[PDB]
RNA sequence: UGCAGAUCUUGGUUGGCGUAGCAAAGAUCUAACGGAAUAUUUUUAAAUGCAACGUUGGAUACUGGAGCGGGGAAGG
RNA sequence: CGAGUAAAAGAUUAUCCGCGCAAAGCGGAGGCAGUCCGUUUUUUUCUGGGUCUGCCGUUGGGUGGCAUGUGCUUGGCGCU
RNA sequence: UGUCCCUCUCCAAACGAGAGUACAUGCAUGGGCUGGCAUGAGCGGCACGCUCCAUGGGGCUCGAGGGGCACCGUCCCGAGGCGCUGAACCUUGAUGCUUGGAAUCAUGCUCAGGGACU
């Protein structure tokens, strides 16, 4: 969580301090592979055709594999060896052009890096792959932009402003089999109900002589897919190794990072760039989530308000936390039993 | 209007008079502005009017239905600047329907939350928490 | 011929570094371009016979466990470690091993002990282990050592 | 002296079905021996013989004298 | 074995690629010898040198880019 | 050439199914960090006690309601208190951090993985 002032005129709490939890993500830059385009047609889009980097990484060819260790790893390596020959680069024009032509939509095949994220408890290294639209322009400037995006990387901050919002296409905790009072939320039956409580007592009429779609029922509950619109963001980071002082503030010199005391409980250190946004994100740490650019108009007063933090909490999660740096704590306590012994070893 | 806080006091709470007009405690029968839900108790937390009824103190005020305001709760809220905080008891103070306080003085402190709602209790108020 | 060991791209890649070479966690001169594993020394297999000593730290096998199954259990869990370090089925388990685990009741089970593992082959040849108990004042700065 | 049914009579077979269950009285562990019940592989050792039984020593525990103690009547 | 594309566009999809409107028109293409096949129009293949543009895999050494242990691009070695 | 089973991990999980890893700081043990509780056993009483200052030399500080032997001192029994002592212990396991910013991480085990189909 952090501190700021609001500038809202009208408000009781105009030009005053509040405190409001945020949500803290991992953004590593994203390695561009694949262009590919679509056609409209009476019954729907369909692909045209995939232009591919003629470089790829080992981490993006392990999505190919279950046992990537042990086999031949063969994948794209006639491709390779085809891409630039005189045919590769006739091949390759044949394609831009049937873009340039007849699609109406351009994409952008991107992988992450999970080398790069050098999270332990993050098991899978194997990258995540997806497609990402690129808009505005004609057809011809947009696949300019998509030749030029080849084989590098892209940043978050490019794609994102510091005070803007976003959506959260992300997937829910799981649960489990679980009952209907917790999966629909029905009332506890009497205390004296015979063969149980956490029931819905009735569940049909006699007519319709069936069950309908409409009453509850147990079964699953958590682990599945929501979108969440409008996430503002309050602040873009960078690599600790870069910028060292990361929570810093203008209100607050002291210099320290985004990760707590202790670290993030079952994560670990934010080693890379990182996204700062307002209010809760469905799913656990360590998943992998998708922020995309909004759908609904921006023009209210709330989302078009600019941010300006004044203090990041930095204490410990594991616990009541009470200090914000490590220097805080020695200098609480003073000289402790084995920092004596230690420097009674040094002599 | 004001920011919401926890609701703490359901019908037929027996809480503490705060003035000097004779009673000694009220007995909340409802809650100004309370819009029904199924099984629900109307509950009335800092700065709601209620209807009360005296249950101790001067006869001449009892067996009849009353306004009052509440001012002390001890069930905790949270304020928007992130401080949670309760007090020691819970407390009100007996009201006319425009809002005008029937008695003259007040025992122990009031709350912020009610004080900006109700200017007349403001003036009487020995210490603004 | 299938092990193809190649390994050249980490030397190529240390004389580059060494010419444009903060830059803490990317100077080589652990060791970068390389994996732990492949630095581990690889002789033959170990002899028949061989003595260890280890620490086990039960705490972490028993939490919320019900109570009146709590030495029963740590019997099997001994076992079971044991068993895949040493590649056995037959894993004896002394008196004086069982007597310590029991030594405060079905459900007081010691949160760490440490014991001595020997291997034996009789004769096809057969293999078998043999665990006892090693009594220790203190469990800091303990290790597995091989004898 | 001719059977398809009488909640027909007597035998046999049957889905349900390897299903419902076999949940009061707290509980067993270890080594050696016994046993056909093993350490059973020909197509290094673990990933190809599991699981279970009795006695003795050792450990742990229950009954707790209105006792799963020691003797009798009735009944057997 | 009962053959219908929200596909292309031609010696009946065969007998090459690029630009162009199912146009007018405008550009590019390595030579030699053998075997086995051959009812024609420089017949259909298989090798060996035969000189190679574009490539794969290298060597170090100088650069240089990316977020920085992992891939690249420029400049020469021979090389498939 | 690939997929699955046995073995390993948990964002998943009634059983199936899932996300993963395939000699990997992968697993085990230990050290630091971050937290929880609240000051361990033992010894002691103008001193090789404890603390501070510049091995040695100098400044500190050292209880107890009561009772009993042995011609006043000495020796004892005594709940509790003080010092060594923010000590001692626990800290990832149905599953907190750290071997790559600066300020910390270190050892041990792996030795042609085995099996079933296409
Ligand atoms: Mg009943
Ligand atoms: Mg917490
Ligand atoms: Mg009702
Ligand atoms: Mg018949
Ligand atoms: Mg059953
Ligand atoms: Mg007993
Ligand atoms: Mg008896």
């Amino acid at each position: 969580h952090i501190v700021r002032d609001v500038d809202r005129p009208g408000s009781k709490v105009n030009k005053k301090e509040v405190v409001e939890p945020v949500t803290i993500l991992e953004a590593p830059p994203m390695v561009v592979v694949g262009i590919v385009g679509y056609r409209q047609t009476p019954v729907g889009h369909k692909t045209i055709g995939t232009v591919w980097a003629h470089h790829t990484s080992v981490e993006f060819r392990r999505r190919f594999y279950k046992n990537w260790k042990q086999s031949a790893q063969l994948a794209f390596t006639k491709r390779k060896q085809f891409a630039r020959t005189t045919e590769g680069r006739l091949a390759e024009a044949r394609t831009l052009k049937a873009f340039e032509k007849k699609a109406d939509i351009i994409r952008v095949v991107a992988h992450t890096q999970l080398r790069k994220l050098r999270n332990n408890r993050v098991g899978v290294k194997k990258a995540h792959v997806s497609e990402i639209q690129i808009n505005g322009g004609t057809i011809a400037q947009k696949i300019e932009l998509a030749k030029s995006l080849l084989e590098k990387e892209v940043r978050i901050d490019s794609v994102f402003q510091q005070s803007e919002a976003c959506d959260v296409c992300a997937v829910t905790k799981g649960h489990g089999f679980t009952g209907v009072v917790k999966r629909w939320g029905v009332a506890c039956l009497p205390r004296k109900t015979h063969r149980g409580l956490r029931k819905v007592a009735c569940i049909g009429a006699w007519h319709p002589s069936r069950v309908m779609y409409t009453v509850a029922r147990a079964g699953q509950h958590g682990y599945h897919h929501r979108t969440h619109l409008n996430k503002k963001i309050y602040q873009l980071g960078r690599a600790v190794s870069m910028e060292p002082n990361q929570a810093t503030t203008a209100y607050d010199l002291t210099a320290k990072t985004i990760t707590p005391m202790g670290g993030f409980v079952g994560y670990g250190t934010v080693r890379n760039d990182y996204v700062m946004l307002k209010g809760s994100v469905a799913g656990p740490r360590r998943r992998v989530i998708t922020l995309r650019r909004p759908m609904a108009p921006q023009t209210s007063r709330k989302l078009t308000e600019k941010i300006t933090l004044k203090f990041i909490d930095t204490s410990s999660k594991i616990g009541h936390g009470r200090f914000q740096t490590k220097k805080e704590k020695s200098q609480w306590y003073g000289p402790l039993k084995k920092d004596r012994i230690r420097r009674e070893e040094r002599l | 209007c004001r920011f919401r806080v926890s609701l703490a006091l359901p019908v037929g709470a027996v809480v503490n008079c705060a003035d000097n007009t004779g009673a000694k405690n009220l007995y909340i029968i409802s809650v100004k502005g309370y819009h029904g839900r199924l099984n629900r108790l109307p509950a009335a937390a800092l700065g709601d009017m209620v209807m009360a009824s005296v249950k101790k103190g001067k006869p001449e005020l009892r067996r009849k239905v009353l306004n009052a305001v509440i001012i002390r709760q001890r069930k905790s809220w949270r304020r928007k600047d992130g401080t949670v905080i309760y007090f020691e008891d819970n407390a009100g103070v007996i009201v006319n329907p425009k809002g005008e306080m029937k008695g003259s003085g007040i025992a122990g402190p009031v709350a912020k939350e009610a004080a900006e709602l109700w200017p007349k209790i403001s003036t009487h108020a020995p210490a603004i928490v | 011929a299938a092990e193809a060991r190649k390994s050249r791209d980490d030397r190529r890649w240390k004389r580059v570094l060494a010419k444009m070479d903060k830059y803490h966690g990317v100077g080589n001169t652990r060791v970068r371009g390389c994996t732990r594993a492949s630095l581990f020394k690889r002789t033959g297999r170990k002899p028949d016979n061989i003595v260890m000593e280890a620490s086990i730290h039960l705490s972490k096998l028993l939490k919320k466990r019900t109570f009146h199954k709590r030495a029963p259990i740590a019997i099997k869990r001994i076992r079971s470690f044991v068993g895949k370090l040493m590649k056995t089925k037959d894993n004896r388990i002394d008196a004086s091993l069982n007597t310590f685990i029991w030594h405060k009741g079905v459900k007081g089970v010691p949160g760490r002990v440490r014991v001595r593992v020997e291997r034996k082959s009789e004769t096809r040849k057969h293999f078998y282990t043999v665990i006892s108990h090693i009594p220790v004042p203190s469990f800091k700065n303990l290790t597995t050592k091989v004898i």
